[PDB]
């Protein structure tokens, strides 16, 4: 009897009765160092151990795993390597910041000209958040990475309001976007909760920087850059900074990203949007 | 054990009239209904049973009718030999049960 | 045929039954599966992860929820005041609601565990302090004093050395397993009283903030278990979804 | 034969609490239920709740249920309900009569 | 001290309540005997927050159809219950060709017989189904009449259902239709966090704002119980 | 002369009457059509006694679900019975979402559909259920207002029956529901002596005073028959 | 499919069948047993304890309950006197319904075996005398006088000596099992008559009473069986239990 | 297939029919010297065999029945140990007393000051009666325990008002109680029967004492030692006690219990009720 | 939950003609009506129960039919104490609803 | 679970037929049985008298 | 006879299900077949035209 049920990919066998010949009629059944360096790049960040976002490594794609006919591209030297995007600024009164990938990559580099030649996509990322702050300094950031992270809104406070996000919103760019309820995460879902996800603390009497290795998360081997962004970046600080009068006002937060082992497939002409 | 409750109590009209008493009972018999006549006293006597079929030797004037639970009685129309109590009866589960009276006096 | 007689629970739907249907589509074959990362074939693995705990749940924060994931911490004029306590049974109303394995120990009625509270101090680098952090277990009110509160299993913790504290809690039961706790009647399944009390003081120099904030984690053991699978008390429809 | 005597008319600022009271007479009053009824402008009627005062059975309008309490004290006979957070569009005369024998149904007569 | 009630197959192998379709003789919206429903699971809370706390999922499903008058009464009607796959004809009227059947999958049912259960494999043209769909399907430049786009895979739309009272005539008995979900031979992938606010719409995580509740319950003092 | 029959197996294999619960149109305790149950074995006396024969007991159980309306005739009408797990939500109608079932166990019977029976395992936190309990669950100063919390035992609380006429509307028949349960696969320790006294409460065991009966019956001299 | 025809018995439920029916809760499993004391796998092992017989039950009394656990024992004028007699019946109504053999031989009707009835002498140190403690096979009345009771299976038992007495009861039976006697055409049934009688007589020194109390003790031998499970007459529920 | 049924703790295998997953929702099935001391006490208490409650020694708790996860406490000397209760007297009106164990150690010595600390408990109990009196006298005592021996009301004597008994009553203490209803052991259940709990005689001729071991029974390893009570103890004469004129009027009875292999934990503040 | 609609909302007619007013259900209850008659500024008072059979006092002018949803309620011969307004009700399910009423003026 | 079709004759008693039926008293034991002269196992042994 | 319990489902006709049903006319055979040019086992040979 050929397996035509949905389990037949997992390597874990189960006991279970088939009246029928197709299996998926069948019962649920009883169970059984370093300096990184991108290409030419570098950073600082220290030290040690970082976070793999569930333990696997940014790959290509297998032989197995790849519908697509056509031979990909892998432009190793000139894709990946670290982008550093636009500096935010820390307030007392701040909230958070979100940003959408690969959406701010698209328009800068080598990378963003190959994304709108090319139909399909693959990569990995890899995060790196940057915050400094005296010994006098205190606070806390919450840095997450949040697979296929959509974005509600309010329905205009009464709830019977059908309102969708515009196109800014959901397409922020390298500039990012700020959060109006980060309690709720404008997605309706709790902060609280938000470590479930892969995360790092930045705690400023602790540790300056946080690194985040993304792998490629999706349902198919190959997708789309323009249309579909893959996993949100949070920046959410869950205690504020507090400083004494005549220290430095002015905390920035650098976000530096790469890619890492990007395919590219279905050259074409340039596109846009 | 299945109770019967009439209204009203004590209904008074003069003669010539005609006069609607109930009698309800709390489950659906269906089959069983018997409604009596107590002069001042004497022994009661049958009048019409089965809810609808008068019985031997009442007069013509004595209409019963009802169903399912509610049931009524109708006398049309009054005369001056009539007056007294009235009861109400079930055939169909042991204890029989009786109403609680309807007195009819001369209005 | 094969002489056959019927016995009662014939034509009856039980919705947990597993049963064996008939297919719709003969000869079909699904799509062929790739690899995604992060698989979770038990849910055990999902109530092990560190969340945010609320300590701070109170009726002036609930216009600004944001103040609700973070308890102060400041200098004090007497030693040994009292800064938080909580109740440490997971599936009850509180402190517990805000944490994943909060809300999967309400699909769940009894559980059985080792639980662990992980506090972190988000101060300066220049404040220095111990506090004392404790469980007691059932049968006692919130302890008066610190004098009350070392009785119980406590840790000392202090802030110059270690960002991080994790306080395992203890199994101390009189049942295998534990049904959750609420007022009245049920209250016998008690798991206990967290506290926190300031040991010697929080100290901070010239020109560093005077005041604090300790943000609390909680997670569970590799031994936490439950069983017998339920409704949910949280999630309310009161009306058709549009 | 049977009697029912409410209170008199009150008066109250918006935001406070009221209580009414029902006597009756005429019949056991632990075997038959009552109910209540308001009447707003001009002829609009609506129905309270119901209350069987043997120990205590309720049942509310889910419309009504939060805005309105009902209690029955089994001694001396009367039938009291409460209102919480009055406004302006809560002002009308209210009613209350006797129910049926162990029922809801069997409308007051 | 097992570990098995806490898998996910246990925990999805529970049964509930998709969607409810009705059909009544005298009203508005189906007066004529037939319905169609397009297929979301979405409609009811329960079953969609359970779904909701993972992002993938790859399963198969096992529907119950329970037929019963809206006060609970059963009569010996004939029904018929189709399922239209994405691209396939929609039946205009209970007469239609559409009907006939001849590759559709079709059902039999009447309603004094028991409820009836079909096997539904995985379909989808992607290796998992998700939830949760970040971008826009469409190309171009993307406008405020075409917003509603956002958050709508393509992959996810499976077909429409539909059922008919069998006959050329019309019956006079109004019947309405629970259908159930028991997920089965289910794989999970990229847990999220639960949705503490009250669900709004269908398609989109929309949240009141003026709503929001604190997940946790507030009490008086944090040094006290 | 073989023992079996002594066994306690055998003793608790026979099936008998825990509850019935009663869901008519008229009336006043459930007139709308959804009736909530505690569970309770003590509510009939029988199968009080046998169990009250011992102390601890460990056993697996098996309820059968008898229909009827009060005149023992039989109608096709519809039926949902779920069971509601320890602080479950309680539907307060029969419209509700509660009825989802999206966790809870629920089964679908009609009238005239024979008897449904479900297995249902030994879930006490502890080792085995005590119908005998002494003491107070509770903590603190014992006064006469929680006076009732005596002899009442946490572990034997296992939920809340419940069931409803299937649809949004009302029903016109009026249904009782008598459950049954056969004690199988079943442990015992600590014999008692039995009740010669009759029964009074459910949760404790009162009896009447004045009523105090001997449990030998009386003759006239010790030295005649 | 396969061809199947139904049989008679089809859709009917009979309380005391064995069956197999659904599981309510997949995946669950039971609290893990513990070792508790005096565990019971039979009910025959509660048979053989030993309970009080109550030989002396009168309508005097039912108000004091207490004298009905004692007969009592007196010096005698005359010799030979009877004390007590009773029947050997124990699913009877009589002395026998006080003794957990009684109310567990109400659960089942059919008994056969051999029983015992064991004395107990509660007077003092200084009491001395004997007495003549009988079984007589059935057919006959109470012996009019101890010269016609010594014929069945006596026992001869001294207070000064031994303070307890076992009497075991031979089966004699037309039958291999027995059911319930009881009056009128049940009666067939009876198993016998238990005397006990003065043989010599009670003495008593100066000083030491002049009465005493002797409780009497039954229980069942290691061949006593049962059979045919059955309803009980003793409970009785005339109204709803509230 | 796992056996998830609710015998599988037991040593017995049935022949059981099984059609689903489930082992619970199979069928039933066929079916197949001495100088006692307990660490400085002596008692006089004679001879030879005494009652060892349904055939167990008190001993602790083994390694697979216990979930706690700290260390037990066993303090050996200072808490085992013959006690000696409070002395009642026998008079020819009386009826019976009871006590509840262990209710009557809470407040007397170590083990009463261990039992506030500590949260969980477990004993064993040796119980003693202690009954004197000449050979011109006469009488019979029984002395039982009954696990989980609760008490009931008279509800009033009508039937129909539910009552409860007080806390003075269901925690009587060393000073013990009396029963007001000796033949329905104020249970609803007959004295005729008590002896089918370990009982044993005390008869003024031949015996004047009594000694019960009574092992740790109860559904779970610990239990907590102020709220639940776990056997209780009956001493109700069966035959009166009667003297001519001139002997001794008062005979007094003793009680003297010890504990046997006691273990505490979940160490705390102090908690009296 | 079941609304009720009367028709016509205002029927003026003179004494001694017939007045045939109606109440419809969402729903069919088919076991439960009640008619009330309150005159200005007063208590409602009961005529006609389960849609047929007439309350105590009432006279025998008044008579109610119907069945199903649809029911109606006549009046013959009108008299000059009849009016006032009317309502109907239903038993049937909570909450107990009640029709918006009808007034009944003098030609 | 298996597919069944039932065949015409169900639901029918036929009083010559030998079923298999429920057991009313489960662990239940007869009285041992004794010998007792002139067993008759056939009939035709009768007829042959 | 064989206890059995029946499941949800019955009673269902599904157009596409494969079952077993009776035959018409026992003993029956078909006509030999022969061999005809131009044989069709699958679809697919003819998307590829
Ligand atoms: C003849 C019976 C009809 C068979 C219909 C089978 C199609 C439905 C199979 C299960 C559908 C997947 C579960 C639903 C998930 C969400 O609603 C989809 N993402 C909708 O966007
Ligand atoms: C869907 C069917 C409902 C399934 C309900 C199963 C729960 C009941 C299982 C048996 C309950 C144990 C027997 C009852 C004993 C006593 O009543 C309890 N000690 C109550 O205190």
């Amino acid at each position: 009897e050929n397996s035509n049920s949905a389990s037949e990919g997992s390597t874990i066998n189960y006991t279970t009765i088939n009246y029928y010949k197709d299996a998926y009629a069948a019962s649920a059944g009883r169970q059984d160092a370093q300096l990184t360096i991108g290409n030419s790049t570098i950073t600082t960040q220290e030290a040690a151990n970082i976070v793999i976002a569930y333990g696997e490594w940014p790959e290509y794609c297998p032989d197995t795993d790849a519908t697509a006919v056509d031979k990909p591209t892998r432009p190793d030297v000139s894709v990946n390597r670290f982008f550093t995007l636009d500096t935010k600024s820390w307030a007392k009164d701040s909230k958070g910041w979100y940003w959408k990938f690969p959406d701010v990559l698209t328009e800068v580099g080598v990378f963003g000209q190959n994304a709108q030649f090319h139909y399909l996509y693959r990569s990995g990322f890899c995060v790196h958040v940057q915050c400094n702050a005296s010994k006098f300094h205190q606070g806390a950031l919450l840095v997450a990475v949040l697979p296929e992270y959509v974005l509600g809104t309010i329905a205009g406070g009464t709830g019977n309001e059908n309102s969708h996000p515009p196109y800014a919103t959901t397409q922020p760019g390298q500039v990012g976007a700020v959060l109006t309820h980060p309690y709720v995460l404008d997605a309706g879902i709790p902060l609280s909760q938000l470590t479930v996800c892969p995360h790092q603390w930045i705690n400023l009497r602790t540790n300056n920087c946080a690194t985040i290795i993304v792998p490629y998360m999706n349902t198919v081997p190959f997708d789309s850059a323009l249309n579909h962004c893959n996993f949100g970046l949070l920046v959410i600080p869950v205690v504020p900074l507090d400083f004494n009068a005549g220290a430095t006002s002015e905390i920035p937060i650098t976000v530096t990203i790469a890619p890492m082992c990007a395919e590219f497939a279905g050259l074409r002409q340039a596109v846009k949007q | 054990d299945i109770q019967m409750t009439q209204s009203p109590a004590s209904l008074s009209v003069s003669v010539g009239e005609t006069v609607t008493i109930t009698c309800r009972a709390s489950e659906n018999i269906y089959s069983n209904l018997a409604w009596y006549q107590q002069k001042q006293g004497k022994s009661p006597q049958l009048l019409v049973y089965a809810a609808t079929n008068l019985a031997d030797g009442v007069p013509s004037r004595f209409s019963g009718s009802g169903s399912g639970t509610q049931y009524s009685l109708k006398i049309n129309s009054l005369q001056s030999e009539d007056f007294g109590t009235y009861y109400c009866q079930q055939f169909w589960d042991t204890p029989f049960t009786f109403g609680s009276g309807t007195k009819l006096a001369i209005k | 045929g094969i002489p056959t007689e019927l016995k009662p629970g014939t034509n009856q739907f039980l919705t947990t039954d597993d049963g064996v249907s008939a297919p719709i589509l003969p000869g079909f074959h699904p799509t062929p599966p790739i690899h995604i990362p992060g698989e979770v074939r038990n849910l055990l693995e999902i109530c092990r992860v560190e969340t945010i705990l609320e300590v701070n749940n109170l009726k002036t924060n609930e216009t600004t929820p944001m103040q609700r994931l973070c308890f102060p911490v400041s200098v004090q004029s007497k030693t040994g005041e009292l800064c938080a306590a909580f109740r440490a049974d997971p599936g009850r109303d509180g402190p517990w609601q805000s944490t994943i394995l909060g809300q999967l120990c309400r699909y769940y009625t009894q559980w059985s565990g080792s639980l662990e509270v992980t506090f972190m101090f988000a101060g300066s680098f220049m404040a220095t302090g111990k506090m004392l952090i404790a469980y007691t277990p059932p049968g006692g009110s919130v302890p008066a004093d610190r004098i009350t509160a070392m009785l119980g299993t406590h840790v000392i913790w202090d802030f110059g050395l270690q960002s991080s504290v994790t306080l395992v809690v203890p199994w101390i039961s009189n049942t295998h397993y534990r049904a959750h706790a609420r007022a009245g009647y049920f209250d016998y399944y008690t798991t206990g009283i967290i506290t926190i009390w300031y040991q010697t003081n929080y100290v901070v120099p010239i020109g560093a903030p005077t005041t604090a904030y300790i943000v609390a984690l909680a997670a569970a053991q590799d031994n936490f278990t439950m069983k017998l699978c339920k409704d949910t008390e949280d999630i309310e429809q009161t009306a058709n979804i549009q | 034969e049977v009697q029912l005597q409410q209170s008199g008319p009150e008066l109250v600022k918006p935001g406070a609490s009221v209580k009414m009271s029902c006597k009756t007479s005429g019949y056991t009053f632990t075997e038959n239920t009552m109910h209540w009824v308001r009447q707003s402008h001009g002829k609009s009627l609506e129905w309270i709740g119901g209350i069987y005062p043997k120990n205590d059975d309720t049942k509310y309008n889910q419309k009504f249920k939060g805005k309105a309490t009902l209690t029955v004290d089994k001694s001396s006979s009367t039938a009291c309900m409460e209102l919480r957070s009055l406004t302006s569009e809560d002002s009308a005369v209210y009613y209350c009569a006797r129910g049926d024998y162990e029922n809801y149904f069997y409308a007051m007569d | 001290h097992s570990t098995q009630e806490t898998a996910i197959g246990n925990f999805f192998s529970r049964a509930g309540l998709v969607s409810i379709i009705t059909m009544p003789t005298m009203g508005t919206q189906n007066t004529d005997g037939y319905a169609n429903w397009d297929i979301d699971l979405m409609g009811y809370a329960q079953l969609r927050r359970k779904c909701e706390l993972f992002t993938y999922m790859r399963f198969d499903a096992e529907f119950t159809f329970v037929v019963a008058k809206p006060n609970g009464e059963l009569v010996p009607q004939l029904l018929q219950y189709m399922y239209v796959p994405p691209g396939a004809p929609k039946p205009t009227s209970r007469d239609s060709f559409a009907w006939q059947t001849a590759t559709n999958p079709s059902v039999f049912v009447k309603m004094t017989d028991p409820p009836a259960q079909v096997s539904v494999p995985f379909m989808s043209p992607a290796s998992a189904y998700q939830w949760f769909y970040d971008g826009y399907p469409t190309f171009g430049e993307h406008l405020q009449a075409n917003d509603l786009d956002y958050g709508q895979c393509p992959n996810n739309m499976m077909g429409t259902f539909s059922i008919r009272t069998v006959g050329t005539k019309k019956s006079p008995h109004s019947i309405t239709l629970r259908v159930y979900m028991r997920i089965k031979h289910v794989r999970a992938w990229i847990p999220r966090p639960l949705r503490n606010q009250p669900y709004l719409f269908k398609t989109n995580p929309n949240y009141k704002g003026n709503d929001i509740k604190c997940t946790s319950t507030s009490r008086d003092k944090i040094t006290t119980l």
